[PDB]
């Protein structure tokens, strides 16, 4: 009697000691947590201050970036300046060459003017150095000359006149040559211009070319840079798989979790049975499994009631699931022995074709033995699928025969098949960080995809720069090309313009040797005319100079001609030298312009160099500071994922702790009442 | 002794004071369930609409990086106009510096060379009076000199004297030479014919040559500017498409990506022992012969159902959910035998060819008291050509309101039933229910979007093929381009290559067309000589034949002796003078005359040069000027729509993120409420269990008290 009492007594005891020292690791826990809580907000403090500074920095840095990226076109307007200014000086510098040769021809050709001019003035000046009874004694002197020689001065007479005549021509020559030469130095200047132009053309052709050469270089560099990608990008889908394939591990593990919250759903039936009368429980420990054959068969077709729970009445079914509303506890499925009447007769033997049975392999006892019969029905098993398609489809009755390894048919006729190898497994604490690693992972993938997407488009941005590029080749071959005709069209001008001055020269040749013959002819008619004038002194004691009025006036006239063409060529000589000028003050204007614009240039490159400086300085004080707070941010985030691991923990121990409370405050609930009942039973007892 | 009645109606009291406490719990515990299902469902959107705040915030955040590289590129084409704008306005600017500092000089040069002219204007009242004069006197001289030698030629002449005539013997030189000169005469008409035909030819050519001179090169200029507009436009065009297409594509990805994820999610609530069997299914489906679709999938996505009921569907839908029909029954046989080393689990197979025992079933709908009784098969959207399978699984699964009118109808007509709020009974006498969380077959619920996912791949995969035709035109576009660009610029150097060839022509045949018309004025020239002379001879030889034809005396030939002497003394000192005076009058005026003219020579060629330039520079700063203008406009367009965009972009940056804030702080605030009302819900759960135990021990001790 009292026994129970004493038991229960040491029991409470001992419930009280274990609770008291729940209680004692319940406060311990909970300080800890409050410590580790106050950690996190630190830390949290101290993620969101380095989160700031890393956002201002980041902000500094992309102002930098721009910056300079702007000065990238800075850059590029400032080079194209200077190249403009490059060709700008080697033009002033072909100029100059041209008009220094031309200026140091000019000056000599002036000089061999001015010697000319001097010498006809000497000539002239050594040039420039007759009577009543005399006319009358020349008056005879004369009847006798022309009486003597009248053949001769008409054979002098018609040599003047095919000498000027042979003159006439050779002027004409003349100013024909002289027309060539002329159209030559035009066609020689145009060709100097072309090709200076060629030249420029020629370097500019072998500056695209280059850089033609070094785009498929680099366009090379970036396919190649695609493809690894690409590949990296194969290995790493390679490896998410593989890491998906631990993700559903995980899941199995999960699937674990579940199997243990359907094992939680049963002792809370069997808190129900005892709170309800004669509640049997589930069936999988009320079938027989021994002998190793067809074992997990049966199971496979009993699988909806093989999960189910055996019940007094109906009525407690219905009352167990109000209970399960009202407690929130789940859902099963029951069978109430109050039913069960409904198809109990069926015990019949028929033939079985020497085939095992499904009730002939199960243990059991009166109704658990109707409930098996029940639920199974017709349920047959059979050796092979073989001879279960012999044995189903050969005849015309339909049911739910099943295999020896799981191959089914449904009595509405659903063949089915399936088996399974399971791999117990465990291990969610190791997954947990296995789960953590797949996520690094995939975000690394994330990122390396982000950045190929990026190659890509930059890849796609340096093929229409190729694309361009190359039509601007296309373009320059062809300029190039027409340049080419233009040097060949005036290249076989030039030729056919030098034929001709030859051909000209070869007759001006014969022309000049023509008058030289004249002139002997003139000269023995001159020594003819000078015997006569001597034979002619023997009587006198000058007619050259009197007629002076016709043969020294003559000569006279031209010489003040040859003077007036020396004078013409002086004055063109002095209008050279005025174009020599006037091509010296030009240059002059392109050298003062040209030192602006070098002033210009160094002044910009100046600007340009103390702008990248500060954008470099800058921009490596910015990676100072971010790797420092980037160190900075990682030790944080070290200790954050080391305060995190260590909350976990907490509140793992704080649950362990919670369901250990929990478990003592439901025995002493269950012991404590349990006492309390029986102390009232004691008493009553007394009563008596 | 009745005090043991007394006690038991005590506890009968309490025992009725403890189900009126639990009743009480109950209402309080219904009022809190239904905060907490507030708040579970609140929970759930907020998850769904962090989850898209998410997935927007890395896809958009994407788009908006390359939006943002796309203004930065606009802003650098904007930049890269303003600086060519800058640079044509530099060049415009030394354009009009030049202009007028070239045009102050060709003003002066152009005032010294009218001084000049000016000057040679009264230089030529001059030079034309000192020429009129000078002509006169070398007319005279040639008629004097020439005529004084003609003069003394014929005294010479007539002083010979034979009595005894050779004059028969110069008209023999009058008609022979004469008659030679004919001959010369025959040479001039072989000459100038020769000069006409000669000049005829060279007319002809010259009109042949102006008339290749002359339209069909400007119209193929024109076409090809056109062509390279066209080209450009196409360009700008293909470059947006490949924008689209790259924007197309990322979405896609991070749909696919979203898609795996949702499938997985999927994946993690059924069964392992059915997954695998999935698993299997699907890559034995793949890779035996499946051609003609035998594979119709599991029963959700073949059937939908009205919402209102869906859960009842599941919970009686369970496995059936994963129902495969397959055409063929021997298909179905070899795929199982085919899992060989089966390692995967449950997976069944329905065949179409052999699909029987599908009984007929009448509903007793017809009659009265079944508004309560609704017909399953009345809520459901699925292909008619199964119906027979579906009734198999959905048909004769019932809907009541009461679970005893359920059961009384299973007795009465043998359906499965349940309710609406998922009570679920057997038609062969077993019972099944019980609560039911917010989780359910979320496969149903999945099946939608694992739909919406295939719609998104396949509109991927037509806007790929798209992008693909777009590009393949592009390029056939750019070839086209190039082609008609080259044949342009192959039929202009042709065709210049042929003007130049003519114009080569043209000149040399010119040259020898000016020399063959000198030629010809000499040759009229000598014509014109011949004819004089032989006028000459006619005059003197033949009048001197004629009047002798009629002496050995020169009494008068004497006289006209005498008279020419002392004219060609006369003559003489009259050539002196004049000489003189001409020569004179020359120093004095055409040296300066030939000076101006010099000048005005490299001054003539300055200023043509001059005048080219400033034409040249006239014509590029008017076309400078129009396309400044142009590119002015271009830049503010884009400035403005770039700015547009910043604007845009920036905008919903903020409101995501502020979007994202809120999200968190809501989903933090319900998080703790959430824990709560679970503690407070523990509290009374356990509260009520242990009210239960308490009325269960009273109940126990009742019926042991009411034992005696």
């Amino acid at each position: 009697q009292q026994k129970e009492e004493l038991t229960d007594k040491l029991s409470a005891l001992n419930s009280e000691i274990s609770s008291l020292k729940g209680k004692i690791n319940n406060e311990m826990k909970s300080l800890q947590r409050s410590k580790s809580s106050f950690v996190k907000e630190s830390a949290v403090i101290s993620k969101q201050k380095s989160k700031l500074d890393y956002i201002f920095k980041d902000k500094e840095k992309l102002v930098s970036d721009l910056r300079l990226i702007k000065v990238p076109q800075q850059a590029a307007g400032k080079r194209i300046s200077h190249i403009e200014k490059r060709i700008e000086s080697l033009q002033k510098d072909l100029q100059r060459q041209k008009t220094y040769v031309e200026r140091f021809e000019t000056q000599l050709k002036v000089v061999t003017r001015s010697k000319e001019a001097f010498e006809e003035e000497i000539k002239q000046s050594a040039r420039n150095y007759l009577n009543e009874n005399d006319l009358k004694t020349y008056n005879c002197l004369h009847e006798k000359y022309l009486t003597e020689g009248g053949s001769i001065l008409e054979e002098k007479i018609a040599v003047l006149n095919n000498d000027k005549r042979e003159i006439q021509e050779e002027l004409e020559r003349f100013n024909k040559r002289a027309d060539i030469s002329k159209r030559r130095i035009t066609e020689e200047l145009s060709i100097t211009g072309e090709k200076l132009d060629t030249q420029l053309n020629d370097l500019r052709v072998s500056l695209n070319e280059k850089n033609a050469l070094h785009t498929e270089r680099l366009h090379e560099l970036k396919k190649l840079q695609s493809d690894i990608e690409s590949a990296n990008n194969q290995e790493y889908d390679l490896n998410f798989k593989l890491r998906e394939t631990l993700v559903k591990i995980d899941d199995l593990s999960a699937n674990q979790r579940e199997t243990m919250k359907e094992r939680k759903l049963r002792e809370n039936i069997a808190m129900l049975k005892r709170f309800f009368p004669g509640v049997k429980g589930l069936v999988h420990d009320l079938c027989h499994p021994k002998k190793e054959k067809y074992g997990l068969a049966v199971s496979t077709i009993l699988g909806k009631n093989f999960d189910s729970v055996i019940v007094e009445n109906l009525t407690v079914a219905q009352e167990c699931i109000a209970f399960l509303k009202k407690q929130r506890a789940g859902t099963a499925s029951f069978i109430p022995l109050d039913t069960i009447e409904t198809e109990l007769p069926t015990l019949s033997l028929p033939d079985s074709q020497d085939y095992i049975l499904s009730i002939n392999a199960i243990d059991y006892e009166p109704e658990y033995e109707k409930a098996m019969q029940y639920v199974c029905g017709d349920s047959i098993i059979c050796n092979t699928l073989n001879i279960a398609k012999d044995l189903k489809w050969k005849k015309g009755i339909r049911g739910k025969l099943v295999t020896i390894e799981g191959a089914l048919i449904h009595k509405a006729g659903l063949m089915t098949g399936g088996i399974s190898g399971d791999a117990n497994n465990r291990w969610d604490k190791e997954e947990y960080q296995s789960l953590m690693s797949l996520k690094d992972k995939l975000l690394i993938q994330i990122d390396e995809l982000s950045n190929g997407q990026r190659s890509n488009s930059i890849r796609a941005r340096e093929v229409e720069n190729s694309v361009s590029l190359l039509n601007s080749d296309i373009a320059n071959l062809r300029t190039q090309v027409t340049q080419q005709k233009r040097s060949l069209d005036e290249n076989r001008l030039e030729i056919k313009y030098h034929n001709d001055l030859i051909e000209k020269e070869i007759q001006p040749k014969i022309t000049e040797l023509k008058k030289k013959l004249d002139d002997l002819e003139n000269t023995k008619d001159n020594l003819v005319k000078e015997k006569e004038a001597l034979q002619n002194n023997i009587f006198k004691e000058g007619f050259t100079i009197k007629e002076y009025e016709n043969h020294s006036g003559e000569l006279m006239r031209q010489q003040s001609k040859e003077l007036q063409q020396l004078q013409k060529q002086i004055l063109t000589v002095e209008n050279k030298l005025q174009f020599e000028t006037d091509r010296l003050s030009t240059t002059q204007r392109r050298y003062e312009k040209a030192q602006k614009d070098l002033e210009n240039a160094q002044v910009e490159m100046k600007s340009l160099e103390e702008q990248e400086y500060a954008i470099e300085m800058k921009i490596g004080s910015i990676e100072s500071k971010l790797e420092e707070h980037k160190n900075h941010l990682d030790e944080l985030q070290k200790k954050f994922v080391t305060k995190q691991s260590e909350l976990n923990s907490s509140e793992d121990i704080l649950e362990d702790m919670n369901s250990n409370l929990q478990v003592l405050k439901r025995e002493r609930d269950g012991i404590k009442e349990d006492i309390e009942k029986f102390d009232l039973e004691r008493v009553t007892a007394l009563k008596n | 002794d009745r005090e043991l009645n007394e006690v038991i109606n005590q506890m009968e009291r309490l025992d009725g004071d403890y189900n009126n406490t639990v009743y009480s719990s109950e209402q309080y515990i219904q009022e809190l369930d239904k905060r907490e299902d507030m708040i579970d469902q609140v929970s759930k959107k907020l998850s769904s609409i962090e989850a898209s705040l998410k997935i927007k915030n890395a896809t958009d955040l994407q788009q908006a990086k390359l939006r943002e590289s796309e203004i930065s590129q606009k802003l650098t084409n904007v930049n890269v106009k303003i600086k060519d704008v800058q640079q044509q306005i530099e060049s415009n600017e030394e354009q009009r510096n030049l202009d007028s500092a070239t045009l102050k000089e060709i003003k002066s040069i152009i005032e010294q060379r009218k001084q000049k002219l000016s000057k040679i204007l009264p230089r030529y009242q001059e030079l034309t009076k000192e020429e009129a004069m000078y002509k006169l006197q070398l007319a005279s001289l040639q008629q004097k000199q020439r005529d004084l030698i003609l003069k003394k030629g014929e005294y010479a002449r007539f002083k010979s004297k034979d009595e005894r005539w050779i004059h028969s013997e110069i008209e023999e030189l009058k008609s022979s030479i004469q008659n030679l000169n004919e001959l010369e005469s025959q040479l001039q008409m072989d000459r100038t014919s020769l000069r006409k035909q000669y000049s005829a030819i060279d007319e002809e050519i010259e009109e042949l040559i102006d008339s290749i001179n002359g339209g069909q090169l400007e119209d193929f200029d024109s076409e090809l500017i056109h062509l390279k507009q066209k080209l450009s436009e196409s360009l700008d065009t293909r470059k947006e498409l490949w924008r689209k297409e790259q924007k197309l594509q990322t979405v896609l990805e991070t749909l696919l990506s979203d898609v795996n994820q949702n499938q997985r999610n999927v994946n993690e609530t059924m069964s392992r022992s059915l997954a695998n069997g999935i698993i299997n299914v699907k890559e034995i489906t793949e890779k035996l012969k499946i051609s003609p679709e035998s594979v119709f999938g599991t029963l959700g996505e073949l059937i939908k159902v009205n919402d209102k009921y869906k859960t009842c569907a599941e919970v009686i839908g369970g496995n059936s959910l994963f129902h495969i029909v397959v055409d063929t029954e021997e298909t179905a046989t070899l795929i199982m035998n085919e899992l060989y080393r089966m390692k995967g689990g449950r997976v069944t197979f329905i065949p179409l060819n052999r699909l029987s025992l599908d009984s007929d079933v009448k509903f007793p709908s017809n009659t009265t008291t079944q508004i309560q009784f609704t017909p399953l098969i009345k809520k459901i959207k699925y292909e008619p050509r199964f119906e027979k399978a579906v009734k198999h699984v959905f048909g004769k699964t019932i809907v009541v309101k009461d679970l005893g009118q359920g059961l009384k109808l299973a007795k009465k007509h043998k359906l499965n039933a349940i309710t609406l709020d998922g009570d679920r009974a057997d038609k062969r006498g077993v019972l099944t229910g019980g609560y039911l969380d917010q989780h359910k077959r979320t496969r149903l619920e999945s099946l939608k979007n694992l739909n919406e996912s295939r719609s998104q791949h396949k509109k991927i995969l037509e806007e790929l093929d798209f992008v693909r035709n777009e590009l393949n035109d592009i390029d056939t576009k750019i070839d086209q381009v190039n082609g008609n660009i080259r044949k342009v610029s192959n039929d202009r150097e042709s065709v210049l290559t042929n003007i130049e060839v003519y114009r080569t022509s043209l000149n040399t045949k010119k040259n020898e067309k000016l020399i063959l018309e000198e030629s010809l004025n000499a040759i009229i020239l000598k014509l014109e000589k011949l004819n004089t002379n032989r006028t000459f001879a006619q005059e003197k030889l033949n009048t001197f034949e004629n009047d002798l034809l009629q002496s050995e005396l020169s009494k008068e030939e004497k006289e006209r002796l005498e008279s020419l002497t002392k004219e060609i003394s006369a003559a003489h000192n009259k050539l002196n003078i004049t000489s003189d005076a001409l020569e004179g009058i020359t120093t004095t005026i055409d040296s300066l005359n030939a000076e101006l003219e010099s000048k005005l020579i490299p001054q003539e060629n300055d200023l043509e040069s001059k005048m080219s330039e400033v034409g040249d520079a006239f014509i590029f700063g008017l076309q400078d000027e129009l396309k400044e203008l142009q590119l002015e406009k271009e830049s503010v367009e884009k400035q403005h729509e770039n700015a547009v965009l910043e604007l845009g972009t920036v905008q919903r940056e903020i409101e995501s993120l502020i979007a994202e804030e809120t999200n968190n702080k809501k989903l933090l605030e319900k998080a703790n409420n959430q824990q709560r009302l679970l503690l407070k819900k523990l509290d009374n759960f356990q509260k009520s269990v242990e009210k239960t135990m308490i009325k269960k021990t009273t109940l126990v001790t009742r019926r042991e008290e009411l034992q005696q």
